[PDB]
């Protein structure tokens, strides 16, 4: 009753086919797991500039 | 190990075409320079008294 199971941007079909982007893991291609980033920031160090 | 500035080019420094194993600016021309760090290429790029 859901064309997105998941609730992601690809419809069932997209995704078990493999139908969508070639860069998406092969575990999202099933419709119960979205394909979803999830992107983080990490600081490596900090500058200070006296005025 | 400090990276002082990242730079995406501005129009200025845009190249036009560049096909394979051509380079721009053409080979025999001067290189371009890479002197502004804001959007409309009106700031120079600065550094500190220790940089």
């Amino acid at each position: 009753l859901e064309s997105n199971t998941a609730g992601d941007p690809y419809t069932d079909y997209e995704k078990a086919s493999g139908s969508f982007d070639k860069a998406i893991k092969t575990e999202a291609r099933d419709p119960l797991v979205a394909a979803y980033p999830i992107v983080g920031v990490g600081m490596e160090k900090l500058i200070i500039s006296t005025n | 190990g400090d990276t002082l500035s990242t730079i995406k080019a501005q129009e200025n420094q845009i190249g036009n075409n560049l096909s394979p194993g051509d380079t721009y600016p053409k080979k025999g021309l001067s290189p371009l320079a890479l002197n502004t760090m804001d959007q409309f290429s009106s700031r120079l790029i600065p550094i500190n008294y220790d940089q």
